[PDB]
């Protein structure tokens, strides 16, 4: 998971 | 305040006396810079083993996101859930822990301005559990662009229990980056969103990360007006009262209308  | 606030019809509720008071909103992000004069952070927790402080935002991500919630729902109680590190990346487990904390902590709204390409059973159980608990779960659709006829929507946003928020500009137009698919729920402003930055700063950011807090913020506006209303009720209210844009694959139901949603 990564920052949007 | 900023254009996206007006766009969603937020001001109309502020005037009437609805500002998100007594609503608990968790920002599951890179932390929140609580030191920011504007930002009132009520509590939180970190799940990043190397970054113990939830109240320290080494990225800028979480502070910008929190800022957006606050401009839409100024009287809301903000909670910083540190799941991402300085790099903007986070583990699925860290994220699950952040969801779990929010449940256990009686959060009203979860904001997840985050997404991954793949899902997990543990991810879905967690989100689905938040929903069973009565939390409004908001997440950005992702910044994947198009893939012909394929859904570009990342996780946890892909999941039905999770409101998938895509991006529009100030002209109601889909942003080029905005993830597409059947799983796309609503559109919110996400192009050049001017918000709070760590160390008493403000700056523009683009992305579905920016769009999500407008919906997380909108949800808190509805709960302030209808304290009695379920997450299911909030969500329906939001989706059913939208300003219809183009095709659902691209726009979902359209642009949120906080004024129409609040009845």
């Amino acid at each position: 998971a990564l920052a949007l | 305040v900023p254009y996206g606030v007006s766009q969603i019809k937020a001001p109309a509720l502020h005037s009437q006396g609805y500002t998100g008071s007594n609503v608990k909103v968790a920002v599951i992000d890179s932390g929140i810079d609580s030191s920011h004069p504007d930002l009132n952070v009520a509590g939180g927790a970190s799940f990043v083993p190397s970054e113990t402080n939830p109240f320290q935002d080494n990225n800028s991500h979480g502070t910008h996101v929190a800022g957006t919630v606050l401009a839409v729902a100024p009287s809301a109680s903000l909670y910083a859930v540190k799941v991402l590190g300085a790099d903007g990346s986070g583990q699925y487990s860290w994220i699950i822990n952040g969801i779990e904390w929010a449940i256990a902590n009686n959060m009203d709204v979860i904001n997840m301005s985050l997404g991954g390409p793949s899902g997990s059973a543990a991810l879905k159980a967690a989100v689905d559990k938040a929903v069973a608990s009565g939390v409004v779960v908001v997440a950005a659709a992702g910044n994947e662009g198009t893939s012909g006829s394929s859904s570009t929507v990342g996780y946890p946003g892909k999941y039905p229990s999770v409101i998938a928020v895509g991006a529009v500009d100030s002209s109601n137009q889909r942003a080029s980056f905005s993830s597409v698919g059947p799983e796309l729920d609503v559109m919110a402003p996400g192009v050049s969103i001017v918000s709070t930055l760590p160390g008493n700063k403000y700056g523009a950011k683009s992305g579905t990360a920016m769009a999500s807090p407008h919906v997380a913020g909108a949800a808190a506006l509805i709960l302030s007006k209808h304290p009695n209303w379920t997450n299911t009720q909030v969500r329906s209210s939001l989706e059913n009262t939208t300003t219809k844009l183009g095709d659902s694959f691209y726009y979902g139901k359209g642009l949120i209308n906080v004024e129409a949603a609040a009845q």
